[PDB]
């Protein structure tokens, strides 16, 4: 079990023990996706207030 | 030194801000108006506090944070709030309707109107950085703005940062304190949206501190006041190394190359001790060896899950308070004769250990009591899986019947998403089984 | 989401929405100057989403009162609480609508619909964030039905984004005015399915029994119907008015409530059971009777079918840790009467002031598919009479077709289909 | 009133379990896939360990221990025994045995098999082995015999020393090995069920023909398949711990508790032991029990040898009545109160 990389300093100090060795999208493709969910929501919308109109 | 800018999303995120960066100032020796007797450097610094602050020639110390939330109530008590004057009004930002509970209504419907402000807002924290390593984001799994307007910032921070971390804090949904029936949707959309976006991620299941604050604060019924207190604790340990002198996770690279191999696989276990009553009378004070072994015991864990049944990619244990490198190997030795304690193979067996002299800070009047030291275990393990495993049944339960879809779908999303985003859930358990079992 | 704006629209809808004011006016703190006079300030936190302040910090209800008869609408004025209501508010023809749906969604109600829609927006424009429309009405008169269904189809065309609620009371012939009432009702619960996202079912059957069997009352008036339905609606909206570790609106509502769309149809429900008491009631004890069907506010027994989803308020100080721990032995007890495919769907809120009159006090909100029973009721009493054409000529008489009757049934049918579908999935 | 659900519908012990948990009128049986449940009868594989002990007001309990599949299947067995200090190769209660891998799988310890094999050859001792799979068995003198078998098979088998002089019951001069019932319940007390099961073979034990089966292998539905005396001496090719008791009284001046049962009652408390810290639920957010069978092999010097662990064994048919009930007093009920045991506490506390 060996001890490494030891570090010091007036707060703490850090270092490692080891036990055993190894054995994005766009900005356009957003706007696309937030603007064809916006249509998506007023298609639906307008089929409401066509029914409504009827 | 190097900026962080946090950022907290919706209720959970804002609250949780509140409760850390009221601890930040207990710590740095920060008062409510933003002053810093302790800091010599007037209107300036190099510092490693500077990392979470800035400073005026006032000599006021300014959090280098945003808070977003789709609704002002909760926002509105940090502007009323004892920390009124550490914070500049452009960086706490309010809608007017929140996402009512509904991933697609924070995404899509109402993150497209708030996305362009915030990102702009954000911009002008970054301009006052010489350096900027990247991004602390807070939120909730469940909110609808948690989930969902979260993963629209994600995206386009990735975007305009493309060379930055962002770590997560993100909060898991338990019943015993969620608020709406859809959480597990919420959860599973933004996972799947936000996945490639975030570097390394400590998930906090609100079942976890629920029942820490039961057991071990002998507080009956738990309020977010509670919880928020000791997540922050959590927090402080994680962030302690960049806030504070060292040589161990100085900068947001160093928690991906230490805590994740493989890039998926990115949500280390956080174990916590000791957590202990102020109104507890008469406490024996816990050694080097009794909390160290404390972080081998689920009930300590911010995830219930069980990492016998696991395997470790990575270990660090940050200590605070009186603890010295010789008793750390001691109880380490004797704690791996006594459990089970199997790492993948292609990776060593050990520890990285940081330590910190001053022991934690407190809040006065909270419900923990000051100890002479404490630890914070973060480990990648794939038992953590289990709470994927969780989340998606509850999905499934669900989205077999479509129930509640409608609400998804009539806000512009599309059934498909719903899909997409569990078969990469399926994915990611996979993965965890693969790495994890024989 | 903010301001809600209530319309009360007929006798039925006119008499229990007053009783309504009263009664949340009392626990806000609120007089009948419209001056404020209370001793907590857990009173005047969200007293915005159902108050507008006026000159002089008055609160002045934001309330529309609407019917196409003068007399109810002065006996509002007389009542109580009349000088609360803003006076441009009030929104009356002469003719009356006879107990008919047309005339109130055809003929009579067209004639004063506009005048109505005028205020609503005027109150709608001064609103910083309008979360949308609760509506208090009966379904088996003229006014409240045909009107009042007349109106929500004219809200949705001008806010078809905003949150439309209804109290809607159900015909009983145990305390029935005409036999035309299954009529009246199936065509406004055709309505209802269509364009409403929450309708709280008031069934009149169960007020009777309730005042009947279990407050021993036996001859009951309308006012002892009307003292329980001031009882669950108090009940219903605590969340809406209140402060709390939950905080909730029409919209969240929706979204818990109602895992489709047409299943929006709730089973209130209301302890302890109280008439016009002194031994304090245990937690274990409201939790029992809350969820008693004859604590239910509509004659449905809820084990012939499943909770789709619960949402509990208990109202007064007592120990939230016994609140949880009596909620979940309720589920994990009879949890078959709960669906297994929406998890955790019983959610528990307290508010610490409660109703006048009682130190403790729970309402429940229930999505049941055992409130198809109180649908297949009306389709009943409707078929007994439209297979023989009996009464229809007072509908032909102003302009509707049998086809618009037979197609009105057939949605009802449909909507108890798909509660039945539900109760074995 | 606890709840419970039922999701291995194979189990006879459990249907029995289901059934007196019914009579008692203060359990009801809820469905499969029903999350509000005290208790889980769990199926054998794949049982979702992780969404147990996630139920707000719920004590959850089930009839499984995560991780003891280590002790119940073979290859695993054998790992475990020979790398664990508490057991260690030296383990004298456990035939030398090594995990073989078919060829076009591929660790693996052929090479090492075959190192002991030749000074077997060499030694002019028995060496003769068998092969095992967790049907599908070959005793042989050869080793390549032996893995020849091995990889004609996909799976990954067990090479371990056959028992060349067992003890053999007279009249008959056959073999048997000795089936005992442990339950451990969610406080790792260790039961042992004062009833056990001799499984003989109806067929004089024949060192010469290694190769006709029912002579060499003890397993009930050999015996009921290709066995010409099948229940001859005993009823069902079962001899219980009376008679075997007295057997061993008359015949060879001893007591089954003296000659066989300290030595199981020491193999059955090292096993389970040495497992404990890896599947204990002491401190975990929900519980586990579990029903083994462990099965012994007793040679002619009355040296008793383990020879497998049964994570969800059945039952002797006379004894399922007793056992289960037994299961309900021991395992169930001391999680969830109803308004002389049958079982042998394992411990041992030797001071050094
Ligand atoms: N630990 C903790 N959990 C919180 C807090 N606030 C909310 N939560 C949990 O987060 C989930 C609800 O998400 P919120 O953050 O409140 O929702 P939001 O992001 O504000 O989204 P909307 O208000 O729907 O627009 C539930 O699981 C809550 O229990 C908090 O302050 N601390
Ligand atoms: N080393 C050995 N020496 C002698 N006989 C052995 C032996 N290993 C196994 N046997 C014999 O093989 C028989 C069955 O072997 P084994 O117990 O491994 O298979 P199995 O898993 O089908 C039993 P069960 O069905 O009860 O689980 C035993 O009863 C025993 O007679
Ligand atoms: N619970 C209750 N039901 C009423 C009241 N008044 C009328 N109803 C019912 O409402 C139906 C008649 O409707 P009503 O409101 O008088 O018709 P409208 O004025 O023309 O809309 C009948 O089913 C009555 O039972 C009341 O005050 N309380
Ligand atoms: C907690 O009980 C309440 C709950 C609400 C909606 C319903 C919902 C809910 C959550 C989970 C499961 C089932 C329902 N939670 N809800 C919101 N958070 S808004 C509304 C309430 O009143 C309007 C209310 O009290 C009566
Ligand atoms: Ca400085
Ligand atoms: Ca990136
Ligand atoms: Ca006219
Ligand atoms: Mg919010
Ligand atoms: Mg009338
Ligand atoms: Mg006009």
């Amino acid at each position: 079990m060996e001890v490494i990389e030891l570090n010091k300093c007036t707060s703490g100090q850090s270092f490692e023990v080891i036990l055993k060795p190894p054995s994005d999208p766009s900005l356009e493709e957003i706007q696309k996706k937030l603007e064809a969910a916006e249509e998506r929501r007023k298609y639906q919308e307008a089929e409401l207030l066509k029914h409504l109109a009827e | 030194m190097r900026e962080c800018i946090s950022i907290h999303v919706g209720q959970a995120g804002v609250q949780i801000g509140n409760a850390c960066w009221e601890l930040y100032c207990l710590e740095h020796g920060i008062q409510p108006d933003g002053q810093m007797p302790s800091d010599k450097t007037i209107g300036g610094g190099d510092d490693s506090f500077n990392t979470f602050f800035s400073e005026t020639g006032a000599g006021k110390h300014v959090p280098r944070a945003v808070f977003v939330d789709l609704e002002p109530t909760v926002i509105d008590e940090v502007r009323t709030g004892t920390y009124r004057q550490l914070f500049h009004p452009e960086q706490l930002i309010t809608g007017k309707e929140d996402a009512a509970n509904n991933y697609a209504r924070g995404h899509y419907t109402i993150g497209k109107e708030i996305i362009d402000l915030v990102l702009d807002r954000i911009r002008k924290l970054a301009d006052q950085c010489t350096g900027l390593q990247g991004f602390l984001v807070f939120h909730s799994f469940g909110g609808g703005t948690g989930s969902g307007f979260t993963s629209l910032l994600m995206e386009r921070l990735s975007v305009d940062y493309g060379k930055k971390s962002k770590l997560e804090f993100s909060i898991y949904p338990a019943p015993q304190v969620s608020t709406a029936v859809v959480e597990p949707y919420n959860s599973i959309l933004t996972t799947h949206t936000t996945l490639e976006h975030s570097d390394c991620a400590f998930m906090v299941d609100n079942e976890a501190i629920y029942d820490i604050c039961r057991r071990n604060l002998d507080i009956e019924r738990p309020t977010y006041t509670n919880l928020n207190r000791l997540i922050s604790q959590i927090v402080s340990s994680i962030t302690a190394s960049l806030r504070f002198d060292g040589a161990l996770n100085v900068d947001l690279t160093e928690f991906q190359t230490n805590l994740v191999p493989y890039p998926r696989i990115h949500f280390p276990l956080a174990t916590y001790a000791p957590v202990i009553s102020a109104e507890k009378a008469y406490h024996e004070q816990l050694s080097v060896a009794e909390i160290t072994n404390a972080c081998f015991e689920p009930a300590n864990q911010m995830v219930k899950c069980d990492p016998r049944h696991g395997k470790y990619m990575a270990c660090c244990l940050l200590y605070r308070g009186d603890v010295v490198p010789k008793d750390v190997n001691a109880a380490i030795a004797t704690i791996k004769t006594k459990r089970s304690i199997q790492f993948v193979d292609w990776c060593p067996t050990g520890f990285k250990v940081g330590i910190n002299y001053q022991p934690p800070t407190v809040v006065p009047g909270g419900d923990l009591a000051k100890v002479q030291r404490a630890v914070c275990m973060l480990s990648n393990t794939t038992a953590i899986a289990e709470a994927w495993a969780r989340l998606d049944h509850k999905f499934d339960l669900m989205y077999a019947k479509r129930a509640f879809v409608h609400w998804y779908v009539g806000e512009g999303m599309e059934e498909g998403e719903f899909s997409e985003a569990r078969e990469d859930m399926a994915a990611l358990e996979k993965d965890y089984e693969e790495v994890g079992v024989d | 989401m903010r301001e809600i704006v209530h319309i009360q629209a007929g006798q039925c809808g006119n008499q229990i929405g007053a009783k309504f004011w009263e009664v949340i006016s009392d626990e806000h703190g609120i007089d009948p100057t419209g001056s404020y006079h209370g001793d907590s300030d857990l009173q005047l936190e969200r007293i915005n989403v159902y108050y507008n302040e006026a000159t002089g910090n008055k609160y002045v209800p934001r309330a529309i009162l609407v019917d196409l008869e003068p007399g109810t609408m002065d006996s509002v004025r007389s009542g109580p609480f009349g000088q609360i209501f803003r006076p441009d508010n009030f929104v009356f023809g002469q003719s009356g609508a006879g107990n008919n749906w047309a005339k109130g969604h055809y003929t009579e109600g067209a004639e004063l619909v506009d005048s109505v829609l005028d205020v609503v927006r005027k109150e709608s424009e001064s609103c910083d964030c309008l979360q949308g429309f609760q509506l208090t009405h009966s379904l088996g008169g003229g006014t409240g039905s045909g009107m009042g269904t007349l109106l929500i189809s004219k809200i949705r065309e001008e806010y078809p984004d905003r949150i439309m609620n209804t109290f809607s009371v159900m015909p009983s012939p145990k305390v029935s005015d005409t036999v035309v009432e299954p009529y009246n009702a199936t065509l406004s619960v055709h309505q209802l399915v269509e364009n409403t996202d929450e309708t709280y079912c008031i069934d009149n059957e169960a007020l009777y029994d309730i005042c009947f069997r279990t407050l021993k009352l036996t001859t009951p008036t309308y006012g002892d119907l009307n003292h329980l339905v001031s009882a669950t609606m108090s009940g219903v909206t605590t969340c809406l008015r209140f402060p709390g570790q939950l905080n909730a609106d029409l919209r969240k509502l929706a979204v818990n409530m109602v895992p489709f769309p047409r299943l929006h149809f709730f089973m209130p429900g209301f302890a302890p059971l109280t008439s016009r008491q002194y031994r304090a009631l245990t937690v274990p004890e409201l939790t029992q009777q809350m969820f008693d069907s004859k604590n239910m506010m509509a004659a449905c027994d809820p084990r012939h079918g499943r909770y789709l989803t619960v949402a509990a308020i208990f109202r007064g100080r007592m120990s939230m840790k016994e609140v949880d721990e009596q909620m979940l032995n309720v589920q994990n007890k009879n949890s078959s009467y709960f669906v297994e495919w929406i998890p955790n769907n019983v959610k528990t809120a307290v508010c610490d002031i409660p109703p006048r009159g009682l130190k403790m006090s729970a309402t429940f909100i229930g999505n049941s598919t055992a409130i198809q029973e109180l649908f297949k009721r009306i389709s009943e009493q409707f078929t007994a009479m439209f297979r023989r054409k009996a009464f229809l000529h007072w509908y032909t008489g102003e302009g509707m077709d049998e086809m618009e009757f037979t197609e009105a049934e057939s949605n009802m049918n449909d909507l108890v289909s798909e509660y039945q579908q539900y109760q074995d999935a | 009133m606890y709840t419970f659900v039922v999701r291995d519908e194979n189990s006879s012990v459990y249907a029995e379990v289901s059934r007196l948990l019914l009579a008692t009128g203060q359990w009801k049986r809820l469905r499969k896939d029903n999350p509000r449940f005290n208790l889980m009868l769990g199926e054998r594989n794949r049982l979702p360990f992780g969404r147990l002990g996630h139920e707000p007001g719920l004590v959850q309990l089930v009839n499984y221990y995560r991780g003891a599949d280590k002790l119940c299947r073979k290859a695993s067995l054998v790992k475990l025994i020979k790398t664990s200090p508490e057991l260690s190769e030296s383990c004298t209660w456990f035939p030398e045995s090594y995990v073989i891998y078919p060829t076009n799988l591929k660790t693996d310890e052929r090479e090492v098999f075959l190192a002991a094999y030749n000074r077997r050859r060499e030694g002019r001792e028995g060496n003769v082995w068998i092969a095992k799979s967790s049907e599908g068995i070959l005793i042989s003198s050869e080793a390549s015999e032996l893995l020849d078998f091995i990889d004609e098979q996909g799976q990954v088998h067990v090479i371990q020393k056959y028992l060349e002089k067992p003890l053999l019951l007279e009249p008959g001069h056959r073999k048997f090995d000795i089936r005992s019932w442990v339950l451990v319940d969610h406080l790792y007390n260790i039961y042992l069920y004062r009833e056990g099961v001799l499984r003989t073979s109806s067929e004089p034990y024949n060192s010469a023909n290694f190769q006709d089966k029912t002579c060499h292998l003890t397993n009930h539905c050999i015996q009921k398949e290709y066995s010409k005396n099948y229940g001859r001496y005993e009823e069902g090719n079962e001899m219980f711990f009376e008679e075997f008791n007295q057997y061993l009284m008359d015949a060879l001046n001893t007591t089954l508790e003296n000659s066989i049962l300290l030595q199981i009652k020491h193999i059955i408390r090292s096993c389970l032991m040495c497992i404990e810290p890896a599947i204990s639920t002491k401190h975990l957010h929900y519980q586990s029990f579990q029903l083994f069978g462990f099965d012994f092999m007793v040679d002619e010097e009355l040296k008793v040898w383990l020879i497998e662990v049964n994570g969800a064994p059945a039952c002797a048919q006379k004894l399922y009545a007793e056992l289960c009930q037994g299961i309900v007093d021991v395992a169930i009920s001391s999680v969830f109160p109803l308004a002389t045991s049958i079982f042998i506490k394992l411990h041992h506390h030797h001071h050094h």
